[PDB]
RNA sequence: GUAAAUUUAACUGUUAGUCCAAAGAGGAACAGCUCUUUGGACACUAGGAAAAAACCUUGUAGAGAGAGUAAAAAAUUUAACA
RNA sequence: CUGAACUCCUCACACCCAAUUGGACCAAUCUAUCACCCUAUAGAAGAACUAAUGUUAGUAUAAGUAACAUGAAAACAUUCUC
RNA sequence: CUCUUACUUUUAACCAGUGAAAUUGACCUGCCCGUGAAGAGGCGGGCAUAACACAGCAAGACGAGAAGACCCUAUGGAGCUUU
RNA sequence: CUCGAUGUUGGAUCAGGACAUCCCGAUGGUGCAGCCGCUAUUAAAGGUUCGUUUGUUCAACGAUUAAAGUCCUACGUGAUCUGAGUUCAGACCGGAGUAAUCCAGGUCGGUUUCUAUCUACUUUCAAAUUCCUCCCUGUACGAAAGGACAAGAGAAAUAAGGCCUACUUCACAAAGCGCCUUCCCCCGUAAAUGAUAUCAUCUCAACUUAGUAUUAUACCCACACCCACCCAAGAACAGGGUUUGU
């Protein structure tokens, strides 16, 4: 039985888990898109997030600096959460990754994903796009639209 | 050795269906088996289970007519048995001598 | 239950056989025959 | 066995013997070797035996091939188009006499199980039995617990 | 022959629209049977000896404890009536069985994930769709219009109800957890056996009987609590306070019915029939129903004189 | 008129009808009255089942019974009748049921005492 | 416990033509409008996501020509600039990573 | 009434036995027990006794979509009294 | 009345007992002489395999089962974790 | 131990790659009572019964493994002791 | 039957069945006043304890209990466990033997394999038993001593099925040491009216009553949105939710 039990159980244990995770946030945030297993990816992700929260506190919040400390195996990176990162984010409340599936990786068919900080500077991934607003149903739908909005304000 | 052996179930499964068809036809004219088979050897008529069966299916005016004739014998024995010698020979009790 | 020791038709403990009414009729048909052949054998 | 091979239904060919019996045989053809020894009954066959069968059977078409062979064989054909191939190797003279006349007097027909010993294409002249055939009827055709003018 | 789902080749613009305009079609919806009575309701008969009402559907929101006036420590299981609703009627005749019943669904759900037969269902009696639909055994007398809303104040304190519900899922189980099996010690020499049934049968018959106790799955299936007191009744947010534990996790729906025990057999001679009417109603009920003997929120401490 | 079957001697109380549910304990008897008021088709589909073929044939034959406890018989299947077996018991007339005609015909066979209360 | 009888192959055939056993067919697959290679409805299209992990890397062995060392990850943001183009205003003050080709026209400019 | 028998010549295999009826012995007037005697059956066919080596019917060999038979089915129901 | 491989019926007949014993045929091979799309009369012999936990080789069953393996990201430079 | 519970790792199950072993007369391989070389999936009488996977279990297949090591037999061996 | 192997004591685990009933239910008799007993008929739904020594089955003893039942199931169950005992190879004591060795003796030590092919089975879904306290009552009974039954009220233990408010182990949850719910019967006899047999007679006489359940009811019940995501659902599959698909 598994009920509620929020985290998933990878590595060697508790600790390894931790390191796991950590060297896959290092990696993102010095290169802000990595590929890895979808697991791992989707893991990681929430600590991926409240690490900017964190670097949003500055860097003169000690706690803030212990956390960044530990969570960046390269001390170079420091710097970067806390006057790249986090200043870029400044206008949002959250939602600073985005995360999507890509082809099973070759050897061993695993389940793989892309992560990447939102707003970086590299070739923007092949997003998947919603249909047109001028497609048949789109159109249907846009005039049964019109319609209500004309009836409410007689 | 089951084709072999099968030869003799044969033989015994045709007769016990031939039964169980004249046992058939004959109580829809009221007559039991052994009535019908008892009887008309008593009239000197030798047909077979074999050919009765098929009159049954294939000629049932003709099968009436034999289930009628082993009837009519068979009233024919109790009315002998009832009497006290009196009576004559029933008009088919009579049996052709053959010499 | 109703088992039978051993086997069923040998021994001390036996499964019962009764005689029927045509088993009867059977044998008295052959002592009339036998009868019969006592009093051809007489003359 | 029965289960591991064909049947047939006893039948003729073109209603054979219903207004004419026509034979069947149509076509006999020997291979005699001149010099083997198991043909030797077969040239024994040929020599006395085999013009006065013809002459009995006109209408059959006897072939007889000498040619080297090491096993003699006849072959038998029907009008209905059957084959037959019998081998002769070793056969005494009488042997092949009866074995050709048992040819000339079959249909040709293939000898397989007959699943009956008759055939009839009108086994009823009274009227075949259905369940009816003597059962009373009532008036009216009423049916059982049937209430008739409600 | 490609699969889709409801929103696959809408728009960025439609997405949005599409939500808000189903969304008030359901409201409008619920709204719109709030008044039964004025609607041609059925007739409504008088309660007799031998009559069986519809029951409810709930969600089970939690537990929490309340005192008695002798002091006495009582938990309760909260359960909400969210949107229920009678939804079909069977007579006797065709119902095939004894009794007439009442269909009765609980708690809305999104008609974008629902089967064509049951949406189309759900349109012709106005409703939007329930999550779970059940069946009650009434009598002719108690039956109900489809489409009549059913409240919590269908119940009163003091009576007592059988909840039934799904137990909580628990998977593939050992014996030891699924049967309360003692297993076999665990030390003093035992090899790779301390959690197995050991043996199954006897060597006589050489084979298992039907019925035997053996690892499976545990939980998840329908059980039923009988007599559970109604200490109080939530009339704004239609909630019903229920003596002990029901079966099931929280936020789950729950079927309540009336007792059958044979000790509260014709004790319904003072509840609702065949429901409650709250627009009937000629003076609204207090926020909060409470049995005699519940200690009230505001009551003065208790003190033994 | 299954519900209307009668037995000869005490088979109501003697006989006995014998299942499994196959489950330890599973093992049930019944007597012939006990089923009979459980099931008033029972008595007469187990003895008609019993006397089939035991082969895979059985079951297709019990399609074919039709077994109704009254005098009801569904419209369909009542169209579709053809004919009426006669009852194989002939059933005993009750001595109310006797006309006076009969009575008067069989004698009085003895002369009670005058002086005897009867 | 082993096997007490060999296991026929009309008994094994049943088994592995199980249709439990049997590859299910997909009904996700869809052409990319992109490159018009197939591609699954939830996962990025394989063409795609290749020529854009191409650029990348390029993007990134430059990225590692101008940094020229370990652990000298930069403090401001970066804008990569292709042939024929110089920083905007909104450009300055961050680490240009100049590309010898021309702006793939996927690849927006920002 | 029947057709075998002895002798001469030349050999092999069998020499670890079961039940049934009958006369007995041992045992416990136990054994599907053990030991002799007389006979049968089995270790060969077929039918019957529910299934069935040893009980009953029956043997000499093939074909038949004829026929007459052999053995062959379990019966029973109860306590008033001067 | 049913009911056998008993008996009769049409036709045919060497054609239902272990060990053992007598007899009639015979596959293929080689040789003599024939034969010459595969045979004949004889003479010979490493002369016939549904069974030895047989020998060798092939391929199944168990079974696609038991079991086995590569720390992480990345520009493949490098760095990080242990 | 009363009396067990929770979590971590391994194993496990699913996907991908690779891929053994004992075993196997043939099997279209149910249950009850009875029978029988005396303890029946296969016989008699009943009952039950569309077809086919996956995961568990160990009551039966007198389950697999080793031509019983106990016991007896063989004019079969061997070691040791000795008037 | 089995020696080309049917693993051999007691225990653990799980128990299936018989009733010749240990306890609980219903009755007859009594040298049955009552309270306790004795004996017989009926009843197998439910129940039938924990410890000290001993390998023990038993037995003895301590403390309990409504009661600590008798048996069968390959002296049930080792492809589920255990190995103290018994029953190899080492050794000691007593005894036997010239010795090698031996003993229904005692004593210390001594390897318990198996990846499940087939059969069978893996939620017989839901009516429960018992003790005690109070009361009846110091009443019926009896010379006294002693001392009930039925009815009613409560409170517990066990069993079954669930649950997490608090407590506890714990901490998005799983658990017990915690909490909540738990509902019918059972036939042995005792009596009327009344014939054979004009009284009488409870009747394998016709019949009436104690005296019975068509076990009641409950639960379950609508189903080409379904690629994907989430889940109190879950090995896989399946199931619920997505009006929560940036
Ligand atoms: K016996
Ligand atoms: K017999
Ligand atoms: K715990
Ligand atoms: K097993
Ligand atoms: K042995
Ligand atoms: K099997
Ligand atoms: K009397
Ligand atoms: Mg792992
Ligand atoms: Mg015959
Ligand atoms: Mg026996
Ligand atoms: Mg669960
Ligand atoms: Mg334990
Ligand atoms: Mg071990
Ligand atoms: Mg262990
Ligand atoms: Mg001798
Ligand atoms: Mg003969
Ligand atoms: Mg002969
Ligand atoms: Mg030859
Ligand atoms: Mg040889
Ligand atoms: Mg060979
Ligand atoms: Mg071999
Ligand atoms: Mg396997
Ligand atoms: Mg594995
Ligand atoms: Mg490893
Ligand atoms: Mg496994
Ligand atoms: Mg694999
Ligand atoms: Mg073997
Ligand atoms: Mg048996
Ligand atoms: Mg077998
Ligand atoms: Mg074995
Ligand atoms: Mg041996
Ligand atoms: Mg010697
Ligand atoms: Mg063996
Ligand atoms: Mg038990
Ligand atoms: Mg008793
Ligand atoms: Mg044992
Ligand atoms: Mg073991
Ligand atoms: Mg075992
Ligand atoms: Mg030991
Ligand atoms: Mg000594
Ligand atoms: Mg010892
Ligand atoms: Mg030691
Ligand atoms: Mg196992
Ligand atoms: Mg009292
Ligand atoms: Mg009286
Ligand atoms: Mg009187
Ligand atoms: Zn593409």
């Amino acid at each position: 039985i598994s009920h509620g039990r929020v985290f998933r159980r990878m590595g060697l244990g508790p600790e390894s888990r931790i390191h796991l995770l950590r060297n896959l946030l290092t990696g993102l945030v010095r290169h802000e898109r990595i590929e890895a297993p979808w697991a791992r990816v989707d893991e990681m992700r929430g600590y991926a997030e409240k690490l900017i929260d964190y670097g949003k506190l500055g860097d003169t919040n000690e706690r803030a600096m212990r956390m960044a400390d530990f969570w960046l195996t390269e001390k170079d990176l420091i710097p970067k959460l806390f006057q790249v990162l986090a200043p870029r984010y400044k206008d949002q409340t959250g939602g600073y990754t985005r995360m999507l599936q890509i082809p099973n990786r070759s050897l061993d068919r695993a389940k793989m994903a892309v992560i990447e900080y939102k707003g970086n500077c590299l070739p923007p991934l092949p997003l998947p796009r919603r249909d047109s607003h001028l497609t048949l149903l789109n159109q249907l739908l846009q005039g049964l639209r019109q319609d209500l909005r004309q009836s409410q304000e007689a | 050795v089951k084709c072999t052996k099968a030869r003799y179930l044969k033989k015994k499964n045709m007769r016990t269906l031939w039964i169980n068809r004249i046992t058939a036809a004959s109580q829809e004219h009221g007559l039991k088996y052994p009535a019908l088979i008892g009887n008309l050897v008593k009239c000197q008529v030798e047909l077979n289970r074999k050919v009765l069966a098929d009159l049954a299916i294939y000629e049932p005016k003709t099968f009436k007519s034999l289930a009628a004739l082993a009837s009519r014998r068979r009233h024919e024995g109790f009315a002998a048995a009832l009497g006290d010698g009196k009576e004559p020979e029933g008009i088919f009790s009579r049996v052709v001598q053959y010499h | 239950r109703g088992r039978i020791p051993g086997r069923q038709w040998i021994g001390k403990h036996r499964r019962p056989r009764f005689v029927s009414l045509r088993a009867k009729q059977n044998m008295i048909r052959r002592l009339e025959i036998e009868a019969e052949n006592h009093y051809w054998l007489s003359m | 066995t029965a289960r591991g091979t064909p049947s047939r239904f006893l039948a003729s060919v073109l209603h054979n013997g219903l207004g004419r019996y026509v034979q069947q045989l149509q076509r006999l053809s020997f291979s005699v070797s001149r010099d083997g020894a198991s043909s030797r009954g077969a040239r024994e066959f040929v020599e006395r035996e085999v013009i006065d069968f013809a002459r009995r059977n006109p209408g059959v078409v006897i072939y007889v091939n000498s040619r080297p062979c090491c096993v003699p064989r006849v072959v038998a054909e029907y009008l209905n188009g059957a084959v037959r191939e019998e081998s002769i190797h070793c056969k005494s003279v009488e042997e092949i006499s009866t074995l050709v006349q048992k040819l000339a007097d079959q249909s040709g027909l293939d000898v397989i199980r007959i699943r009956k010993p008759f055939h009839t294409d009108n086994p009823s002249i009274q009227g075949q039995w259905h369940p009816f055939t003597n059962k009373p009827t009532t008036f009216r055709g009423l049916r059982p617990r049937e209430v008739q003018d409600p | 022959k490609s699969g889709t789902w409801w929103d696959e080749h809408l728009s960025e613009e439609n997405v949005p629209f599409i939500k808000q305009l189903v969304s008030d079609e359901d409201k409008a919806q619920l709204a719109s049977k709030l008044c039964p009575l004025k609607d041609e309701p059925w007739p409504i008969h008088p309660w007799e000896p031998g009559s069986f009402r519809v029951g409810l559907i709930a969600l089970k929101l939690g537990m929490m404890p309340l005192w008695t006036k002798d002091g006495q420590k009582h938990v309760v299981t909260l359960l909400q009536v969210q949107d229920c609703h009678v939804l079909k009627y069977t007579s006797k005749e065709n119902c095939n069985g004894k009794m007439a019943t009442l269909s009765v669904g609980g708690k809305t759900v999104s008609r974008f994930r629902k089967a064509t037969s049951i949406l189309e269902f759900y349109r012709e009696l106005g409703l939007p769709p329930k999550q779970t639909v059940k069946i009650f055994n009434i009598t002719d007398n108690a039956a109900i219009k489809p489409g009549t809303p059913l409240y919590a104040a269908h119940f009163r304190p003091g009576q007592y109800v059988d909840v039934t519900a799904k137990t909580i899922g628990k998977g593939f189980q050992g014996v030891m957890k699924r049967w309360g099996f003692k297993g076999q010690p665990a030390t003093h020499g035992q090899t790779k056996t301390h959690r197995r049934p050991g043996a199954v049968a006897t060597g006589d018959i050489g084979r298992v009987w039907p019925g035997t106790k053996m690892p499976g799955k545990m939980g998840n299936i329908y059980r039923t609590e009988y007599g559970l007191k109604v200490w109080r009744i939530n009339t704004k947010h239609n909630i019903i306070y229920v003596n002990g534990s029901v079966p099931g996790h929280k936020n789950c729906l729950v079927k309540v019915k009336d007792s059958k025990l044979p000790a509260y057999k014709d004790l319904g001679k003072n509840l609702p029939f065949p429901t409650y009417f709250p627009d009937g109603d000629e003076e609204e009920l207090p926020e909060d129903l409470y049995d005699e003997n519940v200690c009230q929120p505001g009551a003065p401490s208790i003190t033994f004189a | 008129n299954t519900r209307h079957i009668a037995f000869s001697g005490n088979k109501w109380e003697q006989k006995v009808y014998s299942s499994h549910t196959g489950y330890p304990g599973g093992f049930r008897q019944v007597t012939a009255a006990q089923l009979h008021l459980r099931d008033p088709v029972a008595i007469v589909k187990l003895a008609i089942y019993g006397m089939l073929p035991k082969n895979l044939h059985r079951r297709t034959m019990m399609e074919r019974l039709h077994l109704f406890p009254d005098e009801y018989i569904p419209e369909d299947i009542l169209k579709n009748l053809v004919e009426e077996l006669p009852q194989p018991r002939k059933i005993p007339k009750r001595l109310d049921e006797y006309t006076q005609e009969e009575i008067d015909a069989f004698p009085r066979l003895w002369t009670p005492p005058e002086d005897y209360r009867l | 416990a082993a096997p007490k009888n060999r296991r026929t192959i009309e008994v094994n055939r049943c088994r592995r033509r199980n249709p439990q056993k049997l590859i299910k067919v997909k009904n996700n697959i869809d052409v990319c409008p992109e490159c018009g290679h197939l591609k699954q409805k939830h996962v990025l299209c394989a063409y795609c996501y290749e020529k854009v992990c191409k650029e990348t890397a390029e993007i990134r062995r430059q990225i590692g020509k101008q940094e020229g060392g370990p652990f000298k990850a930069p403090t401001i943001e970066t804008v990569v600039l292709y042939t024929g183009e110089t920083p905007s205003e909104q450009d300055q003050g961050k680490r240009i990573i100049e590309r010898d080709r021309k702006r793939p026209s996927w690849f927006t400019q920002n």
